[PDB]
């Protein structure tokens, strides 16, 4: 039903890591945008990307994102131990009459 | 713009819970307020949205009927009630808000954006 | 006399976003029903006022602002938003009463090998105020010593080109944008909708 997303990803310090999120004929296939959030433990979520590829002011410049086909993607670059968090995607669904969220992705640094 | 939120809850099954949120440092009335839930170790869930100047909420189909949402112009505050509680209602509840006011489309209907730019500190609710 | 919206929406060329254009509309009747019924627009949104009411309302002045941006960047043209365009190229006030209108211009504004004539400002020492504009191409300096107008590490040229090729994805294709702003004071109305 909701946006499909992998449970975890990992990479070495200074590398790139890519997280993927995929929809249906509803939501991302209907031409709606995708937005991305970060959550640290014991703490409320934080916005990273809006409008497929717009990055807020005060988000660092390693984070990039895009939408294509029935999918969207987040790229983390120049990876650091500070980037260990759980990442969520969101899109609107005209068949739910509201927002839908992905299952989350725990990033881990390889050490 | 900073959200501030109610303290935690402990209740028996078949009881009801009240949750509340307050805005500060800007205009309350023209902005959508949304309620989100997160069960322990699990992904986010959207419950419903209100714009204070129109007063009538949108609800998600799972939560409609057990949940109702409301807001006050005079106190810059939004509220939610969950009813007929069960053990799986044990979760953290957040208020969240849009960075832009509502807008009118080409047919004059009020609309809001799904981005959650601002978030409240969260309320832990627990059901025995 | 009707207002000259054909000089705004049907011009041949548009400004780069860092050096955006403004036009004043006054002493005329504004048939806004021409705009909100049109199929030409890929995005149309109004703030403070509903489109159908613009036919009834009257204003001391009206202003139309015009520029080209990427298809993804349109979301940065709204009250309360932040980003490279919103902070350093074009800023809307929190009180904005008006409409934002945009459409895909790929066949007009792209070329084979890329159209590099369209620029935006990538660097600036501080954020814009609402409806601020600038032109000066002085080197952005952030190094341990002054840059003296010479390019290098933390000595950057402040502007960057878009480079629109004809075949890139819809978020990278060029979009033309018009922002309409409505102004009312104790001084008499000079624009009204038809009746
Ligand atoms: C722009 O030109 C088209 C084609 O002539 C016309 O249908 C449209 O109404 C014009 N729009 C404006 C605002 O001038």
């Amino acid at each position: 039903s909701v946006l499909t997303q992998p449970p975890s990803v990992s990479g070495a310090p200074g590398q790139r890591v890519t997280i993927s999120c995929t929809g249906s004929s509803s939501n991302i296939g209907a031409g709606y945008d995708v937005h991305w959030y970060q959550q640290l433990p014991g703490t409320a979520p934080k916005l990273l990307i809006y409008g497929n590829s717009n990055r807020p002011s005060g988000v660092p410049d390693r984070f990039s994102g895009s939408k294509s086909g029935t999918s969207g993607s987040l790229a983390i670059s120049g990876l650091q131990p500070e980037d260990e968090a759980d990442y969520y995607c969101q899109s609107y669904d005209s068949s739910l009459s509201g927002s839908i969220f992905g299952g989350g992705t725990k990033l881990t640094v390889l050490g | 713009v900073q959200l501030v939120q109610s303290g935690a809850e402990v209740k028996k099954p078949g009881s009801s819970v009240k949750v509340s949120c307050r805005a500060s440092g800007g205009t309350f009335s023209s902005y959508a307020i949304s309620w989100v839930r997160q069960a322990p170790g699990q992904g986010l869930e959207w419950m419903g949205t209100i714009i204070p100047v129109f007063g009538a909420p949108d609800y998600a189909q799972k939560f409609q009927g057990r949940v109702t949402i409301t807001a006050d112009e005079s106190t810059s505050t939004a509220y939610m009630e969950v009813r007929s509680l069960r053990s799986e209602d044990t979760a953290v509840y957040y208020c969240a808000r849009d960075a832009s006011p509502y807008y009118y489309d080409r047919s004059g209907y009020p609309r809001w954006a799904e981005d959650l730019h601002h978030w409240g500190q969260g309320t832990m609710v627990t059901v025995s | 006399n009707l207002c000259p919206f054909g000089e705004v929406f049907n011009a041949t060329r548009f400004a780069s976003v860092y050096a955006w254009n403004r036009k004043r509309i006054s002493n005329c009747v504004a048939d806004y029903s021409v705009l909100y019924n049109s199929a030409s627009f890929s995005t149309f949104k109004c703030y403070g006022v509903s489109p159908t009411k613009l036919n009834d309302l009257c204003f001391t002045n009206v202003y139309a602002d015009s520029f080209v941006i990427r298809g993804d960047e349109v979301r940065q043209i709204a009250p309360g938003q932040t980003g490279k365009i919103a902070d350093y190229n074009y800023k809307l006030p929190d009180d904005f009463t008006g409409c934002v209108i945009a459409w895909n211009s790929n066949n007009l504004d792209s070329k084979v090998g890329g159209n590099y004539n369209y620029l935006y400002r990538l660097f600036r020492k501080s954020n814009l105020k609402p409806f601020e504009r600038d032109i000066s191409t002085e080197i952005y300096q952030a190094g341990s010593t002054p840059c003296n107008g010479v390019e290098g590490f933390n000595c950057y040229f402040p502007l960057q080109s878009y480079g629109f090729q004809p075949t890139n994805g819809v978020g990278y294709q060029p979009y033309r944008v018009v922002v309409l702003s409505f102004e009312l004071l104790h001084a008499p109305a000079t624009v009204c909708g038809p009746d």
